[PDB]
DNA sequence: CACAGTGATGCAAATCAAGTGTGAAGCCAGACAAAAACC
DNA sequence: GGTTTTTGTCTGGCTTCACACTTGATTTGCATCACTGTGTAAGACAGGCCA
């Protein structure tokens, strides 16, 4: 019979096939394909063929041999093949084998429906203020209906964005899995629904010049779900934790624009939409369907992913050379170089919108001056919440400046001369410079950097650096100043200081306040009243940082080459659509979901 | 039950396999080879007919102990000339 | 400065290939009754 | 309550793989190399208002 073509096999088979249609329609209501199939896999088992049989359940479950649609779009997306190539490899491969291992354009095309925003049905309740009910929303309008006739305002950008909600809707069906398989890890049942809380990292970042080749710039606006927590009596059991949090890949994209940061105009015009939606949300319950059982969902939102100037941009603060040096106290940078140490973090976004209206009031009728010191900074209105942090970076190189400083003076001894031309102390830096570079194998650079604060931040460094200091007393402080650095260290450099380092944890204030006292007596020479902020956050906030998050290290660069990598290569080359592209590509990209494929082999 | 029920009969009835009809019905009234690999086909006969009943384990243990510790340079030879015979197979 | 990301590189570890006798794993049959939802 | 289903129960004798062990020459897996261009931000540097 199999010998035979089909012709063939349709007629010798004709009154078989008459009987089990007759069959089929009478007890399972014309269901043919799956008596069949049943039968088949049925016989399979009988004849003991157990691989044969799992490996036709398997390729009615897609998993042998053939490329589920979404493992194609994995693999598409994350090799940045084009429509064009993707349907090369995919005809010829089909060709020459005969099979079709890689599925056609039309399955991806399918298959992305389901990982971009505004597949899946959601409610909020209460229904958000301002915000469209409608769940079936993607891509939409960055310019959020900005007026664009010759009259108005001139609009030079084009940026397309997600409604933000929706994409927290697409960003937690993504993570479905993990979330099932969390609840399951903690010993508890899949089936609960009782209110999980997810923290979300809110992020926004310039990325330089995006252009081909006049600067194009863009701006990232972003997000990251931190953590997933769930109630169970009145024990809140973490459920999911992202273990890369400052990854490229789970940073999940929200609005992508063709503007310069500092365009504050713009910026307020295309972001604000954004925001509406988040203070929305930061009042409401999110119902959603997982695994068939309703599931509901809360949010925290914290805008801890904003380097300062950005920081200072969107809470109406003045830029970085002002004197009010700290975006988390109202410190100037006299007072906290003269005050080391007790600091407390003070300031916070409705203190700004109020010190805002003071400054654009003047209710006390103060002359510009006056009012300046009375707003700390304050001059222009707020209009996002930040929750500016510090990073483990900042705090190395700032530590590693103010030593670097410290050998060179010691070196050629300032306290003596205190009226020590430049050529001299350029002379004692060269002297250093030399001696770390024989003993330490140190290339001086004029640049601080990581690397050079981490090889030199070091107790031998420091024996290298006394080598070539006369007084050993002085020896004595300055091994005790890098005592203090090297405990202070772990807990800003950590993921969880909590349990990697709980001893410098606690002693952290002790040791600062020490280290700020050696400072304050053996090394007076090096007080002129600047600090830089990084160092003043270093000494003055670290443990309230903690407390308040957690961690520092967990709190984009490659940013502006992956939106160009995209542009190019994966995008129609018309203003009207290579920002939808680009953004479509980009969310698909930070999906856990096709991630979860590219890592198969493990 | 009908597995307690059988449990229990183990022995009630004495060593019998009772049927399956009759006990449903009392409880419900209740490449080229490498050089090494052509000489071991040559040779699986000679230690064969020495020892029948040795396992592929035994067999093979041994054969690889005593032509580890050989003399084998044509079983080489064979090699080389298989090898090239199949690279020129396109 | 760091670092991204290229094609080449180099070494450790699978892997292949043959012999076959096991053990494990799943399935068959037929009268029938539990634990369950349908009027 | 009757009338419909799912899902077990008891055996063995079956069929179909995986493992077993060796040797050494291939094949894969994986981290690494040397190397510059490019983005970014640390840090020189130009500058004009008012005394
Ligand atoms: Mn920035
Ligand atoms: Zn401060």
């Amino acid at each position: 019979l199999l010998s035979l073509t089909r012709r063939a096999q349709k007629h010798r088979l004709r009154e078989l096939k008459i009987q089990v249609k007759e069959f089929a329609d009478k007890e399972e209501g014309g269901d043919v394909k799956a008596v069949c199939l049943t039968l088949f896999l049925l016989a399979l088992r009988a004849r003991n063929e157990h691989r044969q049989a799992d490996e036709l359940e398997a390729i009615m479950q897609g998993r042998g041999s053939g490329l589920q649609p979404a493992v194609c779009l994995a693999i598409r997306v994350n090799t940045f093949l084009s429509c064009s190539q993707y349907h090369k490899m995919y005809r010829t491969v089909k060709a020459i084998t005969g099979r079709q291992i890689f599925q056609p354009l039309h399955a991806l095309r399918n298959a992305e429906k389901v990982l971009l925003p505004g597949y899946h049905p959601f409610e909020w309740q209460p229904p958000l203020k301002n915000v469209s009910s409608r769940t079936d929303v993607g891509i939409i309008d960055g310019l959020s209906g900005l007026a664009s006739s010759v009259d108005e305002y001139p609009v030079d950008t084009i940026a397309k964005r997600f409604r933000y909600d929706s994409a927290l809707v697409s960003a937690l069906m993504d993570m479905e899995e993990d979330i099932l398989e969390g609840m399951r890890s903690q010993d508890l049942d899949d089936y609960l629904n009782g209110p999980f809380t997810v923290v979300v990292k809110e992020s926004c970042d310039g990325m330089g010049d995006v252009s081909e080749k006049v600067p194009e710039k863009a701006v990232r606006f972003s997000f990251t779900v931190m953590r997933i927590t769930i109630e169970h009596g009145s024990q809140n059991v973490k459920v999911f934790e992202e273990p890369k949090p400052n990854s490229e890949l789970c940073c999940k994209p929200l609005c992508l624009m063709l503007a310069d940061e500092s365009d504050h105009e713009t910026l307020t015009a295309i972001l604000s939409p954004l925001i509406a939606e988040r203070e929305a949300m930061k009042s409401s319950e999110l119902t959603l369907e997982m695994g068939g059982i309703p599931r509901t969902f809360k949010f925290i939102f914290r805008g801890t992913g904003y380097d300062e100037k950005l920081v200072r941009e969107v809470e109406g603060l003045e830029a970085s050379g002002s004197v009010y040096i700290c975006t988390l106290c109202d410190t100037t940078r006299l007072e906290a170089s003269q005050n080391l140490v007790f600091h407390s973090i003070t300031r916070s976004h409705a203190e700004n919108l109020q010190r805002y209206e003071v400054w654009r009031s003047n209710p006390y009728h103060e002359s510009v001056e006056e009012l300046r010191d009375r707003v700390k900074g304050v001059s222009a209105k707020p209009f996002i919440e930040t929750v500016p942090s510090i990073d483990a970076l900042h705090c190395d190189i700032g530590n590693a400046a103010e030593f670097y400083k410290i050998f060179q003076l010691e070196i050629g001894e300032v306290y003596k001369h205190p009226n020590a031309s430049k050529e001299e102390r350029k002379r004692w830096q060269a002297t250093l410079d030399k001696h770390l570079r024989k003993r330490m194998n140190l290339k001086p650079i004029m640049r601080m950097n990581g690397n050079f604060a981490r090889k030199l931040m070091t107790q031998e460094t420091v024996d290298a650096v006394c080598e070539l200091i006369p007084s050993e007393e002085r020896h004595e402080a300055l091994r005790e100043l890098m005592d203090l650095y090297l405990k202070m260290k772990p807990v800003w450099r950590s993921s969880c200081p909590a349990k990697e380092c709980p001893e410098s944890l606690c002693q952290y204030s002790f040791n600062s306040q020490r280290f700020a006292e050696l400072l304050s007596t053996k090394f007076k020479y090096r007080y002129e009243g600047k600090i830089t902020n990084y160092f003043h956050k270093t000494l003055a906030h670290v443990p309230e940082i903690i407390e308040r998050d957690g961690s520092i290290g967990a709190w984009n660069q490659s940013g502006n080459k992956l939106f160009r990598r995209f542009r190019k290569m994966n995008a129609r080359q018309s203003k009207c659509y290579e920002m939808e592209d680009v953004l479509k590509h980009h969310w698909l990209y930070t999906s856990k979901y096709l991630q979860k494929f590219m890592n198969a082999h493990n | 039950f009908v597995q307690t029920c059988r449990e229990e009969h183990k022995k009630k009835h004495p060593d019998a396999s009772v049927n399956f009809s009759e006990f449903s019905k009392k409880c419900s009234e209740r490449r080229p080879p490498s050089a090494f690999f052509l000489f071991c086909s040559e040779y699986r006969p000679k230690i064969k007919g020495e020892h029948p009943g040795l396992s592929i384990g035994d067999v093979a243990k041994k054969l690889g102990e005593m032509w580890n510790n050989t003399d084998k340079q044509p079983y080489e030879k064979k090699a080389a000339k298989l090898k090239e015979k199949y690279e020129k197979d396109i």
